């Protein structure tokens, strides 16, 4: 027999960025798994004023946002022949300059916000912390030991959006062989917490606590082995600025007419990003579900640049978990058209047009930061100068069985034994290290 | 971006006049035009102005000339017109255009100026 | 009423530093009024030197500066030259539909 | 040793919508699994006449189809400035009004047509039905107990289409770091039975029969346990109108010219859907592959709105299996262009154009209908007012092992024990319930 | 204890298309798994000349490439009204005719180049080959016995590209129920070795050797059971012409003006593909990693047309591994626009435009080539006249457990027993057969 | 959407005449034009008609006037013409235009009408 | 020949209900002939009341109705008024290129 | 695709002349024009030529006439002009156009020809 | 200098095969010179027969052939007729900015 009881926070009304404590009661003869349930409240941003043409202002991350005058480039100093600048919404809806309380920034969350919330978990027995981990071993656990069939449930628990598939109408095709056919196109879309929205609804998060006895039903420690009043759980919740971020709510639209033959019209866009204030997020229904039952050979290593988690990173919310050097590739699709007004001379079009989109398409590309890794021992040299892809890909592929999944990031490495990690690196900068020694 | 004014001359009191301003810029149709006068021995006084294409076009006037003056625009010929009715003996001054490098006229800069025409009322 | 007040005339030694001031009659000048400064050599149309109290259009020397001091708008000329002898005008954007100018201050370089 | 021999229908020449019977003979000392093989015949629709301009007719599902006059809106009553209406195919090929036998509707199938076919399966031994299930337990077993590694084969057996991948030519990109590159785009398409086609080729269906002894090779019941002449299998095949459906074969094209500056042209489309007649589908090669070998702790609950399966639902063929409240999000991509005819005044374009597509892109979004679920017993409360996502997501994720897959729908719930399902609901309407008690 | 030792090639400086030999030494008491590591060098093509208008030249696979004159069709003989032909790059950058050393072709690799490299592997003990397999058994192994969770690592080892996901900005949607929302679009892109590039960087390949004792850690043969000097591994590397291929670096752009009302402008493209010379690829860092540990019931059959691997196949690099008849479906997306210059008569647009892309979108569609298959026995008929999909889909789906994955190709069949393969086809041509008898 | 007829007057027998119909609608180029006549003291009789842009333009005629009448269109000037050859003494009537809100003329509507012109043959 | 016939004249009392009929000489009128009804006040161009046997253009009162009765086309006026004194025409679309009208029926509202 | 030539006639020595060539093809603006002459009793001699739209337009000349002749194009009117300065007594010949079915003149074919004009210097 | 050399005159019997040759003064003719062959019936503009040494424009019979033999350009007429009696010109594209023609060979069909 088993039922899930409730445990209330001992501290009282927790906040984002402060210690939180649960007290473990002895209700059943064994306790097996623990789940933390939290409900983050609604979010939005403050109203802002529209700029005046010619204004330059210091934005986020030391970036200067400008609203250039007519006939000047994006720096408001270099002349341009026919540029005209207006203001628009992220969806193309116009805005009049100078209007008070004219626009709001959009708000979105981090990726896997249910994993960044618990920045530190400790299980204390009158002090003497039996176990303690951070929000780094959780990333290794999800990248290695989660089967993959159960990714939908896990991404639902930690509040990560899942793409939804849609279809189009029938279309004609011409087959070749060495004929016509009807086919459909398949598209994907997202609507979760990570999509920038004007108003983010309350978010419910379930977070499973992972101690050495929680792995198996037969290994759960008793609730009587230790005196009743000494058991405590301490959690250091992450700050609000590490969970929510803002997306620009105002764009500058540039229209340029180039004279000649063909005469051309070009339309481009540039964000106007000035940070605002997000209201305080409050945690409600903070509960701990404890299940009451009634009567070395592996190591995962992560090499993460410090640039990933630094506050000066404009993309830290996306890249806070990736193990590698992340660059960005930008597609900018464009609608092109050519028109001829007469039939006397038609070698070249009389007019052209190229319409751009308000926001581009961004692809994150992760690259390795390690060429050779060696984990020496005081007795023998042990692993020596093995290539990165040997430890990253081949070892998980061969060893492990169905339990260990082959990771995706190039920086997540795995080595088998049956403690001085040095590496060769062409990347200049600080590098963080995470470890997880497990036996299977 | 330069401007040329025309249509100024001696006007008998109580009459009406029209002044024209011709621009030869690459963005004249997206620029705010304004009219500024200066009596002899005095300081500049702003009179009227109109917006540019891109939003709703509208005309703004001062307090001492509202109801007597009218500003109009013609983007096809790159021209701005000022129509003055019931000119008084205290209007002998010099009138300049001021083509803004901006779409809206509110809180503009007025970088470009024209030579101006000497309007006399007597 | 909201009118613009300046000094009638000022003087400066060649190569010196001189600051002209512009104020309201009753209110207080802030950065939301977007003051502008104009120069008018005799017989020529006015020329713009400072807009939005710090920005300079292309073709104007770096010795001209502008700022807001206390509750007034100040234009500073450092290293005066012979050509600088002219009239200076202050344009204040009160509200969104009125631009009252100033009396005009004549600057004399001795 | 195992040999797959065939069994013929006892009734003779089955039809779509009537009882079907197989008689099991004793050929081997044991029988392990049952597979039914059927071949549904070809399908098409009947020819129809093109309408006359100004006509309104009564369409399907109580919807009024109309062909408006020139200068009127879609309701043929409200004036509009410059609307002009013509007729087109789904592929843009024109049709002349009034032509006799001018077009045909297109036909497609349901999703997973091999699961709706067996609406009811009974195993009888001179009466006294040992087992009996419906076309709802099968949906639960595919959403829970199918590994997902073996989903391509299952989707091939029941006649469900799978998407095919394709690529484009090389394209240029500008990388950013805090450069140029060549990349390819990846697209997907579908060509299966569910794509609307003028003529649907014959469809072969293999359907596995799931009785308690068929789960494992060691649990199969013998063929000598019960007297020879009493074994029978009874199946109630689904009707024809619950398997195939029609898609419009005619569209009304509206072109509108808006005068001014810029002068604008808009092109939009609207279906003209009048139901036709689909020929009778005949089952052939109806066989049963009986295999002759030669010598509680889990509950899945699905709560389905009655709107999903009602004949008045315009999307019942898509949503007949989903456990949740289904809404639709429609995206309509558009080609936009602007042209200027001169260089005198170029602040605003001289002309614009917006071209739409004939059919939009539709995304089905499933939402939960349960906030709290309780399965009480005469003894104690057991599960009491637990949230929806705890039963939907966390329970499959933790318990089960590799056998149980985490479902995708918000209405499929799992509860562990080692019978009164009440729920709290913000949705007004009837709710169907499906249960499946299994032990593992 | 286990560490990976390195073994150097015995022959000396391997080349692409010649025999290669390793000599196994006795270092540990057992050897478990063997991995070959190779590093293929950089690749590029040679500079070529631009053509002259009116030229026709014989290209690859006996195809004639032409650069038509003005006013003629693609065959340079049939008159056309207003065709004008110019030269461009794959990215639209123009090229002047007659220029010396004006363009280069692009180079790409085969699909799964790490599997085509080892065209024949032999294990010799003073002759007397204990085992021998080709590059066809490996394809069956990957299509059947690889779990799927571990496919990212495998595709990284053999140099097969993986798609990367990106997102766009927020977009507005209108919801319907029987309301507005913000959603995102999800796209995919590729950048691996199989994407045509001007310069292909060096490619590192790890290839696992599969002998009967390598399957399990407990079944690895000892290094002492056989005399020391008799063990040898022989590998026949594939040729350079079977690993890399070329993509056109020059395109012909046709622009046609059609007079009337509406006047129309059409732009289309056609490749100018003339083969060049690819430099010799050199293998470096050729190593063998030997693990030094310190102290019938299944058949997979693949039916492959000889057209798949024939040198005259223009798509042999894509289709060298597919078990079926492969056709191609081509989509050609187009930008369309309509413009009206006046407001007197506006029934029909005054001008139209349709712009095509330089390269199309190609989908490979695989179809079965077998209708009935029988593997008879000298005693009884055994499997007789079973349909193709019974052996392709149902048998893997039911039998096998989690080990056997359900394949994706219609030509990969699996049959269970506890040797004369005949088949019935509607396909005319040569057919290749591959077999792999395994017990589990 | 209104119509104006012109070109009607007394015609000597055996002559030819041309009647013009001018429209001022927003969809005149996408509307089917027709010509109807009414002898004094009799009922309406349909004579000829033309299609509108969107499909193949074609001209349809009755049986009593085929070969003698010809209907033509001019969308640029928004005009429809009827040319009548070999007028007989039994054609003295009143001629109206009729523009449907439809493209094709087969089974039309004939909503809008013009005042008409009184043609006399004598 | 296919000619259209109707009653030469009809009468009605003010505020009453009166039905006019229209027919072919030999054939049978169905919904595929698309009958239309026209009214012609003397000295004025004809005005369309009923098209496609059921629909009314904007600006026509609801007291006019049309239908097909047996093998006849019927127009019903309910609640007659003084202005209704006029002539009524029925136009039938036989084939796809012929529109023979009717003789014209004068309606007398006593 | 035919050509018509004009502007040829008797010219006093030391004068200047202009020859015009008018095309009536559907791709005249995308075709390379050239000018050829033939003295009586001799063979053809190539003089000058111009490119077609699609790339950079440029003019090429021979060695015996560079600096004296000038070839120009006018696509709007479908015309090509040749201006000849300082004509000598050894230029009496017949001049033809040659419209290439090609964009660039380099290594053309010169399929189409005109009837020619008789230019005399005396 | 680079000049073109042709035979002054040739002869052929009716229905025979005759080959005309064209050469450089010092260099060697290859396929990169793109020789062209022209025919000029007296009183008429020249007409193009062979371009790029192998291709024929539409409207030219198949009895005309062109090739490069050794280091010369050869035009072969097989089955001569009466109309073929005219002048033949060879034009060679040396460099990329000069097209020197030939002297012209008169062909006589006896």
């Amino acid at each position: 027999g088993f039922e899930y009881n409730k445990v209330r926070p001992h501290t009282g009304t927790p906040t984002l960025g402060n210690k939180l404590t649960f007290g473990i009661p002895q209700y059943g003869d064994f306790f097996h798994d623990m789940v933390g349930h939290h409900i983050l409240g609604a979010c939005h941003s403050s109203w802002q004023d529209a700029p005046i043409q010619g204004t330059s202002q210091m934005g986020a991350h030391g970036q200067l946002q400008t609203f250039p005058r007519n006939g000047y480039d994006w720096d408001n100093q270099t002349p341009l022949e026919g540029a005209v600048y207006t203001l628009v919404d992220p969806f193309g809806r116009p805005i009049v300059p100078g209007t008070k309380n004219a626009y709001r920034n959009l708000v979105y969350y981090c990726e896997y916000p249910g994993e960044r919330l618990y920045e530190n978990v400790r299980f204390d027995v009158n002090g003497n912390s039996l176990d303690e981990y951070s929000s780094d071993v959780t990333t290794l656990v999800r990248k290695f030991c989660i089967p993959g069939d159960k990714m939908t449930g896990y991404k639902h628990l930690v509040g990560q959006e899942v793409s939804v598939e849609g279809t189009s109408g029938p279309l004609l095709c011409n087959i070749h062989d060495l004929y016509l056919d009807i086919r459909r196109n398949v598209h994907y879309s997202c609507n979760g917490p990570q999509t920038p929205k004007y108003y983010q609804p309350p978010l419910a998060l379930w977070i499973k606590l992972r101690f050495w006895f929680n792995e198996n039903v037969n290994l759960a420690i008793p609730s009587v082995s230790i005196p009743f009043g000494e058991r405590f759980i301490t959690i250091k919740l992450a700050s609000q600025k590490d969970l929510v971020n803002e997306f620009p709510g105002l764009f500058v639209r540039q229209s340029r007419f180039i004279a000649g033959r063909p005469s051309r019209r070009n339309i481009r866009f540039k964000p106007w990003f000035i940070p605002g204030v997000i209201n305080e997020i409050s945690l409600t229904n903070n509960e701990l579900y404890i299940n009451n039952l009634f009567v070395i050979e592996y190591m995962f290593i992560g090499l993460k640049p410090t640039w990933n988690i630094s506050d000066q990173n404009p993309h830290q919310h996306r890249d806070w978990h990736k193990f590698g050097h992340v660059v960005n590739a930008i597609m900018q699709p464009t609608h092109h058209a050519e028109i001829s007004f007469q039939d006397r001379d038609t070698a070249l079009p009389d007019a052209c047009s190229s319409i751009s989109d308000i926001s581009p398409v961004t692809y994150p590309i992760t690259l390795p930061i390690i060429k050779n890794i060696s984990v020496t021992a005081h007795g023998i040299n042990l692993i020596d100068k093995f290539p990165s892809k040997f430890c990253s890909s081949y070892i998980p592929f061969h060893y492990g069985g169905n339990a260990i999944k082959t990771p995706d990031d190039p920086g997540a490495m795995m080595i088998t034994f049956a403690f001085y990690i040095s590496w060769d690196t062409d990347y200049v900068g600080s590098i963080t290290t995470a470890d997880l020694v497990v036996s299977a | 971006e330069k401007l040329v004014e025309s249509g100024g001359g001696l006007v008998k009191p109580g009459g009406s006049l029209k002044l024209s301003c011709v621009g030869s810029g690459s963005t004249f149709s997206s620029d705010a035009v304004s009219w500024v006068r200066q009596a002899p021995g005095k300081g500049l006084e702003w009179l009227a102005g109109i917006d540019g294409d891109g939003y709703g076009v509208s005309t703004y006037y001062a307090d001492s000339v509202k109801g007597r003056f009218t500003i109009s625009r013609d983007n096809s010929q790159k021209t701005a017109y000022l129509q003055m009715n019931s000119l008084r003996t205290d209007d002998t001054a010099r009138y300049y255009c001021a083509e803004c490098p901006m779409v809206l006229l509110a809180k503009c800069s007025m970088e470009f100026w024209g030579p101006g025409v000497e309007v006399v009322v007597s | 009423l909201q009118t613009v007040i300046q000094e009638p005339a000022m003087s400066v030694s060649l190569g010196g530093t001189v600051t002209l001031t512009c104020a309201f009659s009753s209110g207080s000048v802030t950065s939301s009024n977007y003051p502008g400064w104009f120069q008018q050599t005799p017989g020529q149309p006015p020329r713009l030197l400072i807009y939005q109290t710090n920005s300079r259009p292309t073709g104007v020397p770096s010795r001209f500066s502008g700022a807001i001091s206390g509750n007034r708008a100040a234009l500073t000329i450092t290293g005066a030259q012979a050509e600088d002898e002219a009239d200076y005008f202050c344009g204040l954007w009160k509200s969104g539909t009125d631009l009252p100018f100033g009396g005009g201050t004549h600057l004399t370089v001795l």
